[PDB]
């Protein structure tokens, strides 16, 4: 791998700055690129640079030092719409592109009014069993993986009611055994204290 | 070296 | 001294006789060093100078791939331009491209060029700023607006300001003994009687390099540019150039006319008299 | 399509001395379009092995080419260059004038 | 105006089968490339073309074939499929450096050794808890798709016949039901939150749709189950005042 990107993972708070770096080992490189790939989408060019210096366009700033073959992307005023894989590219001695492994940006949201709780949900007809929903918790709470092999706990993930401008985190647990309750669920993680229970 | 940018004309 | 590198491209359409013929040549200063022909047999970038043969097979593979890429580009441009001008689908037309960079004595970027042509007339041209384009006709503005939206000026400047000057300096050092040398002209004069009343004095310059040379007659100090036969500077086939200059003289006034040879290989300008 | 009539100069690489090997050059310059047929004539007959330079063009987009072959000049033999082009109604012959 | 398309977009194959992936650009670009994205390597060039009729090899060209019949079409032919060719394949177009390489949507190819592990998902919708409505005055719906293999499914929410995108979020990665086993069947979940007043209206219809990409018509089925073809499995739930 001629193009080396660092870091590998980056968890940046909302509103902060994220600095990503990339360095080539091929000295015969005259052009550098930065591509953004949202999850399950196609790569799309963000920035380009071929001259020593800096280049600002919006919140994004790209830097280049052809002596060290170093390119740096600086995303300021981070918004949850920047959480994506960021790929570095470099023009070969030919005119093809050398691609890097990529860097994963994770922009933790800013839950303004947390109100964590756990709820029981029933099947619409009777096709299955019941589930537990952990929602309305802040970004600090980290959902630990399900321990009990009979129950599966989903990963944390964020909602957005755009009409009401309300963001909420969520996680789900379900088991096929009858001796399953929400009070005895999610224990493998670090739930808060105001967590409401029916 | 050759470096003519071809872009469609 | 200021040195130069320039590539020349020629693409002639052969409607019904095959695919467009692509001829490409590269010239460092006045010395050709690379060549490619689409109607050839090697189908490869081939050396034409001794100081470029020292490059590895990787160089001769990347240059072959990249120069072949322009052949495909000009193939489609040939029909694109035909439609722009509404020309016949069975007629032959030529696209010519000149691009290159200029270094100074230091080796730093002095300026760069990029000029395209159609049927021996200017089509589009990168300005000196390497940031804007100049169109000649209204059909070249179609190309300009496309090229302005593709940021072609940036991409072309990235080569002229970067890879171009980098490899020009490399080529200069690979052939110091052949490119940074000057061969002064070998000058002599000849005399051919037109009649028993007149004669032709010719001033010769043989085997000189580079091409830049200035030959001028004088009559007691007065220039004879109006009464003089000047020929185009011509190659000898061995890398050196030739140029001769004639003036018609009276029978007994051959020693009033002087020829002056100016060339950068001569430390002092020569003065030839019969 | 501004078409340009070729300019023809016929000469030798080195000064002509009989019995000594030299090269015969026919330099066709300032012509357009690129398609051109040029032959080297020895006593009015075509010369078989004739090499030619690579196609290039000058600042005004007009092409230039140099055709050459190895030969030994004599006092008797006459050499000339035959150039045929779209701008020429009939082929143009330029005799090799030694000292020209 | 960049338009690079790809077909097929999701495909399951068997070891030894032929998979021909096709790409179409309409941007008058002479250069077209076929990439492949796997974790830890980024994008890796398989084959590429400098113009119509030409086909050149890249950095990982073994096991793959390519064809450029025209300037607009570029194909990647997997003559003898191997399980190591399971990846996301991207096609790109550009113009010899070239401000940007324009990428296509990408094809999810999963090469299996046997089709007998392919199973469509089972989908069920879970109505919001009355406790959540009382406490927060918002209603959340959970949709579970379980027991599907391979992993390329597509979950969407359909409210009153219209697909919705607000208050909707799906797990980024399916989780394994039996992570110890190879060819384990996966599970996926999604959330949909709306106002408590919206849920109490019985005239509103909530449907969770899961698009499963599996066997095609030309694929040959020999088991005694239903042929797990590319199909749609849905589960519905109606609003209730209770």
């Amino acid at each position: 791998q001629k193009v080396q990107q660092s870091p590998e993972s980056l968890i940046v708070p909302e509103g902060g700055m994220a600095s990503l770096n990339c360095t080539s080992s091929d000295r015969n490189v005259d052009y550098f690129w930065w591509y953004r790939q949202h999850s399950g989408k196609s790569p799309k060019m963000l920035m380009s640079i071929f001259s020593n210096g800096e280049k600002e366009e919006g919140r994004f700033t790209v830097h280049l030092n052809k002596a060290s073959l170093h390119t740096s992307l600086h995303i300021r005023d981070s918004q949850p719409s920047d959480s994506a894989l960021y790929l570095c590219a470099a023009r070969d001695s030919n005119y093809q592109l050398i691609w890097g492994s990529g860097t994963k940006l994770i922009i933790k949201p800013d839950i303004q009014n947390p109100d964590p709780a756990v709820y029981q949900l029933r099947d619409s007809k009777s096709s299955d069993k019941s589930v537990c929903l952990f929602t309305d918790f802040d970004s600090q709470t980290n959902v630990s993986q399900s321990k009990d092999s009979d129950v599966y706990i989903t990963d944390k993930c964020v909602l957005d009611m755009r009409s009401m401008d309300f963001k909420s985190n969520s996680a789900v647990a379900w088991s096929n055994k009858s001796d399953f309750a929400c009070a005895n669920a999610f224990n493998n993680s670090i739930i808060p204290e105001d967590t409401f229970f029916p | 070296v050759v470096g003519a940018v071809g872009v469609g004309k | 001294g200021s040195h130069s590198m320039r590539y020349f491209y020629t693409s002639v359409s052969r409607p019904g006789r095959g695919e467009p013929r692509f001829i490409a040549v590269g010239y460092v200063d006045d010395t050709q060093f690379v060549r490619f022909d689409s109607d050839a047999a090697s189908q490869r970038m081939e050396p034409r100078a001794p100081w470029i043969e020292q490059e590895g097979p990787e160089y001769w593979d990347q240059e072959t791939r990249n120069v072949k890429a322009q052949s495909q580009t000009d193939r489609v441009d040939l029909g694109t331009l035909r439609g722009y001008y509404n020309q016949s689908e069975d007629g032959s037309h030529t696209i010519q491209i000149m691009y290159g960079c200029d270094v100074g004595p230091d080796g730093r970027f002095l300026r760069g060029y990029r000029q395209d042509a159609y049927d021996g007339k200017d089509y589009i041209a990168l300005n000196e700023d390497l940031r804007s384009w100049t169109a000649a006709d209204m059909a070249a503005q179609i190309t300009k607006r496309k090229w302005e939206a593709a940021h072609a000026a940036e991409q072309q400047r990235a080569y002229l300001e970067g890879r171009c000057v980098e490899w020009l300096r490399r080529y200069l050092e690979n052939g110091k003994e052949t490119l940074q040398r000057t061969d002064p002209p070998k000058t002599h004069m000849t005399h051919h009687p037109i009649s028993d009343h007149e004669a032709t004095l010719r001033c010769w310059a043989l085997g000189f390099y580079p091409a830049e040379i200035t030959l001028t007659w004088q009559r007691d100090g007065e220039d004879q540019t109006q009464d003089t036969e000047l020929v185009e500077t011509r190659p000898a086939g061995d890398g050196t150039f030739q140029k001769w200059a004639a003036v018609v003289v009276p029978s007994g006034e051959e020693q009033r006319y002087t020829c002056h040879v100016q060339h950068e290989g001569l430390p002092k300008p020569l003065t030839l008299r019969w | 399509m501004i078409q340009r009539t070729p300019k023809i100069q016929v000469y030798s690489r080195h000064p002509a001395e009989n019995g000594k090997s030299n090269f015969l050059n026919c330099y066709v310059s300032g012509f357009h379009p690129s398609d051109i047929e040029v032959d080297l004539l020895k006593n009015g007959e075509r010369i078989e092995k004739v090499e030619h330079s690579d196609l290039s063009f000058s600042k005004d987009w007009s092409f230039y080419l140099l055709y050459y072959t190895e030969f030994t000049p004599t006092e008797k033999d006459e050499y000339a260059c035959r150039v045929n082009h779209v701008t020429l109604s009939q082929p143009k012959i330029v005799k090799w004038d030694r000292d020209m | 105006e960049a338009a690079v398309t790809q077909s097929p977009r999701n495909k399951v194959a068997v070891t030894g089968g032929k998979v021909t992936l096709s790409c179409n650009q309409t941007n008058n670009h002479n250069n077209m490339y076929w990439y492949r994205q796997d974790t830890g390597h980024g994008l890796r060039l398989i084959h590429y073309s400098y113009g119509a009729g030409s086909t050149e090899k890249g950095d990982i060209p073994d096991g793959y074939k390519a064809s450029r019949p025209s300037q607009e079409n570029f194909s990647l032919i997997l003559e003898l499929a191997t399980p190591s060719q399971t990846s996301v394949y991207f096609c790109a177009s550009g113009d010899f450096g070239g401000y940007e390489q324009y990428f296509g949507p990408g094809t999810r190819l999963t090469v299996l050794e046997d089709l007998k592990n392919v199973f469509p998902p089972e989908v069920a919708v879970f109505e919001p808890s009355e406790a959540e409505i009382s406490h927060t005055q918002k209603a959340t719906l959970v949709c579970l798709a379980t027991g599907f293999y391979p992993d390329h499914v597509e979950l969407s929410w359909w409210v009153n016949g219209k697909e919705v995108h607000s208050g909707v979020c799906t797990d980024p990665q399916p989780l394994k039901e039996q992570p110890a086993l190879n060819d384990s069947r996966y599970a996926l979940s999604s959330r949909l939150r709306v106002s408590a007043t919206f849920w109490q209206n019985p005239r509103n219809h909530f449907r969770c749709q899961v698009q499963f990409y599996g066997l095609s018509e030309n694929d040959e089925w020999t088991q005694d189950r239903a042929k797990p073809v590319t199909q749609i499995v849905s589960a519905e739930a109606w609003g209730r005042a209770d």
